[PDB]
């Protein structure tokens, strides 16, 4: 598990290394914000119908009873090309703190936490993981169990031993298609049948697609050899 | 999960085939470039939405062809082989009952093409065929897999056997289920029926997927409608204008139509800019739902339908997701 | 020898699961998985 | 059944506690195991 473990994280030293677009969602928001900045300054070249885009020679060129009408067209033009690249940059702050928000709750519940939420802390039975930062950004290492050999196997949902119903405490009925076990449910560790790894309920008539099988008792040869024991003391007890 | 992908061009709709217009609309800079760019980001992330509902699941799991699922009767909301397009019997509850919505709003607005004022309905990526190929595949996974492939590969286990490992998971021991499993599976069945019933029978159910229909035809009405404005011109028609007056007299009235247009688009995609970010959050959370109520079994109170949670089986709809939450 | 071409998209992998009402897969073995997840 | 429960200190310090048996499937056994045996005795008085 460990040996796992090392060879995964050395993937992750493989992939961040290998591929440009590794951390394309982190390049995605600067190449965005960078994109509408360089589209607002680009927005001071437009003339707007205005003579010339340069407010400068605008004033220099004309009196100022002339320039007023002129200089009233940049305003207009730039102040509207700031309620745009706001108004991108408060809905794109959304998107961001959504992320974060997002971001924050991994932290929480993949970090401090193991949790049950499937597919949350990444894909397979979440064990644990790891934050790394990155420029404006989180990166989740997350370790997964993931069930990777399968054999199939004969199942029933209950064994019959004395009329009375048994089921799993925890884990599956299985057989190899010889004798019957009990095994856990998410890796293949087979157990006998007793009645500690089983609970009954009712008669055998009622469950649909019950076996028969034995059930073995951890008591009885405990009961069995004290009853050998017992039986030497009587029977040494004929011979005084 | 998604809505309409809908490109409007900035310069078709401002200025439709008037070269005139098109050289004053090039005096304000990269306004109709930025428009384009806004509303084609918000065509993407539709399929991107649509995705990461839907392809969760990396194999195409079939159902089998015998459908002993010890009682449970999975036929409304497994594919008919049968009809065209392989759509559950309640999936095309779903879709009759939202393309009657659909069908106004493509007319209005299947080769869809562009309308003289720029307007344009965009195809998504997924057809409603290879979504329901999808949904297929996780309600296929789901009864013959239980949760396991949303970890693994799919591990089948027999479907009774797999509603014992729920009832476990809602602290109920698994004879409960076994001593009752003709009650479950025939109160499953019924439930199943109520479904389809209410959805043949209702009015009101899918107003929720009618909504995002109806915001999206109404906003491209108003945006439509503003091309009538005068905006103190002489006229709303661009050639009236152009016939009517000379090189320098026109201007002044083109730029009225050109300025009054422009903050008509700037305002349908800015409804349209907040509206994506509603329906991201929509199909973030319908991603978040098909991960935890389908791919698994949910211990998060009432995140997958008012009871216990047991299992959850996706159905596709038009725009949207449906989940039909089974609970104890 | 490299070319544009255009096809209708596979969704995935077909798989008939071996479903049966009394047989059950269970891995006899496990792998490790760390899988990077980022978040701006 | 002494299965389904578990032990933890005695009666006083329990808010609204009462009194009831809690039954031990090991003892019937070993009263069948005592029944087995003084019959054994008893015979085994005899010759
Ligand atoms: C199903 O699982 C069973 C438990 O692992 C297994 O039974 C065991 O089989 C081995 C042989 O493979 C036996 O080993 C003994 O075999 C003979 C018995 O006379 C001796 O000469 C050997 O030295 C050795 O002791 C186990 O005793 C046997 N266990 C039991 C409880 O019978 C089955 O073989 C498995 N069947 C299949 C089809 O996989
Ligand atoms: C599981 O083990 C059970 C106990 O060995 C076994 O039950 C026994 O089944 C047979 C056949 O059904 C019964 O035989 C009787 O059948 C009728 C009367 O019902 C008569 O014609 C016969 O002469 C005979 O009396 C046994 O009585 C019955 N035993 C009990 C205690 O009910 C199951 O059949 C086994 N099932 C499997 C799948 O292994
Ligand atoms: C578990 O068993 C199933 C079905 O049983 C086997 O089917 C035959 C192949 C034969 O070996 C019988 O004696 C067995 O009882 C396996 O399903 C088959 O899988 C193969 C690919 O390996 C596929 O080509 C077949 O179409 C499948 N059989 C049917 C009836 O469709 C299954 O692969 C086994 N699981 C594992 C993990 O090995
Ligand atoms: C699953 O349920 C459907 C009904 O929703 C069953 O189909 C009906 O079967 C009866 C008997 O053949 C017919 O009279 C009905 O007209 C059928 N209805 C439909 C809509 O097909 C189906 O047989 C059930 N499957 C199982 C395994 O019981
Ligand atoms: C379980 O899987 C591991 C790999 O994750 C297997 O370990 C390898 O075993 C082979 C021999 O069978 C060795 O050559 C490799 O060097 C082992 N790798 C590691 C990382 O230890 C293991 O054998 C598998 N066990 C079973 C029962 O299938
Ligand atoms: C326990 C049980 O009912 N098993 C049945 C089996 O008897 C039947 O032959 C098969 C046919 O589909 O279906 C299953
Ligand atoms: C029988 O009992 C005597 C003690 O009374 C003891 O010394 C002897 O070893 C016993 N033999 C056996 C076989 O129990
Ligand atoms: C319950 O309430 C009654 C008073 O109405 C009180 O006499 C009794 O002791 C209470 N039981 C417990 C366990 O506190
Ligand atoms: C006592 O047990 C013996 C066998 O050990 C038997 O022959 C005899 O009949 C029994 N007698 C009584 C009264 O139990």
């Amino acid at each position: 598990i460990a040996n796992q473990f090392n060879s995964a994280i050395g993937k992750i030293q493989d992939s961040l290394s290998s591929t440009a677009s590794a951390l394309g969602k982190l390049q995605d928001v600067v190449n965005q914000n960078a994109q509408a900045l360089n589209t607002l300054v680009k927005q001071l070249s437009s003339n707007f119908g205005a003579i010339s885009s340069v407010l400068n020679d605008i004033l220099a060129r004309l009196d100022k009873v002339e320039a007023e009408v002129q200089i009233d067209r940049l305003i207009t033009g730039r102040l509207q090309s700031l309620q745009t690249y706001v108004t991108q940059q408060l809905i794109r702050a959304a998107e961001i703190r959504a992320s974060a928000n997002l971001a924050a709750t991994k932290m929480s519940e993949c970090v401090l936490g193991q949790s049950k939420r499937v597919d949350f802390c990444g894909k397979g039975y979440h064990l644990m993981s790891f934050p790394q930062s990155a420029p404006h950004g989180v990166v989740f290492l997350h370790v997964t169990y993931v069930p990777a050999q399968e054999k199939n196997f004969t199942t029933a949902p209950a064994i019959c031993h004395d009329g009375k119903a048994h089921f799993p405490r925890e884990g599956v009925f299985v057989s190899n298609g010889t004798h019957w076990f009990v095994t856990q449910r998410n890796f293949y560790e087979p157990q006998i049948i007793t009645t500690h790894n089983t609970f009954v309920s009712g008669n055998c008539d009622v469950v649909i697609g019950i076996v028969n099988n034995t059930v073995y008792d951890p008591l009885q040869p405990e009961l069995d050899s004290f009853k050998e024991e017992l039986d030497k003391y009587f029977k040494n007890h004929t011979s005084p | 999960v998604s809505m309409t992908k809908t490109s409007v061009d900035c310069t078709m709709y401002i200025c439709g085939d008037s070269t005139e217009c098109s050289n004053l609309l090039l005096q304000y800079g990269s306004f109709c470039t930025q428009l384009n760019r806004a509303l084609t980001g918000i065509a993407v992330e539709q399929d991107k939405n649509t995705q990461e509902v839907f392809a969760q699941v990396k194999q195409i799991y079939k159902t089998p062809p015998i459908k002993d699922f010890g009682g449970f009767n999975f036929s409304q909301i497994l594919p008919d082989p049968s009809k065209p397009s392989k759509r559950s019997f309640i999936e095309d509850l779903l879709f009759n009952k939202v393309t009657l919505a659909d069908a106004g709003f493509i007319k209005q607005y299947l080769i869809c093409a562009q309308k003289f004022n720029g307007l344009t309905v965009l195809p998504p990526l997924l057809t409603d065929e290879m979504i329901a190929q999808y949904t297929s595949a996780l309600l296929a996974g789901t009864i013959t897999s239980g949760w396991t492939f949303g970890a693994g590969a799919a591990l089948q286990i027999p479907f009774a056997m797999q509603m014992a490992y729920r009832f476990n998971g809602i602290g109920v021991t698994q004879n409960v289920l076994y001593e009752n499993q003709k009650l479950i599976a025939n109160q499953f069945n019924s439930a199943i029926g109520k479904i389809q019933d209410s959805l043949s029978s209702t009015a009101s159910a899918l107003g929720k997927l009618q909504d995002v229909v109806n915001q999206n035809a109404q906003a491209l009405n108003t945006l439509v409608k503003q091309l009538s404005s005068n905006f103190g011109a002489i006229s709303s028609v661009l050639n009236d204008i152009l016939a009517r007056l000379d090189k320098v007299e026109a201007e002044v009235q083109i730029d009225r139509l050109i300025t009054g247009r422009l903050q008509s688009l700037q305002t349908y995609v800015t409804q349209q800019l907040i509206r994506a970010a509603e329906i991201r959050a929509s199909a973030n959370l319908a991603a978040t739902k098909m991960s935890e109520c389908v791919l698994g079994q949910s211990k998060r109170v009432d995140f997958c339908g008012k009871g216990y949670h047991l299992m959850s089986f996706p159905q596709s709809a038009p725009h949207g997701v449906v989940f039909l939450h089974v609970t104890y | 020898s490299q070319s544009i071409i255009a096809y209708t998209m596979s969704l995935g992998a077909e798989n008939s699961v071996a479903y049966s009402n009394n047989s059950i897969a269970i891995p006899i073995n496990f792998t490790i998985s760390v899988t990077t997840e980022i978040l701006p």
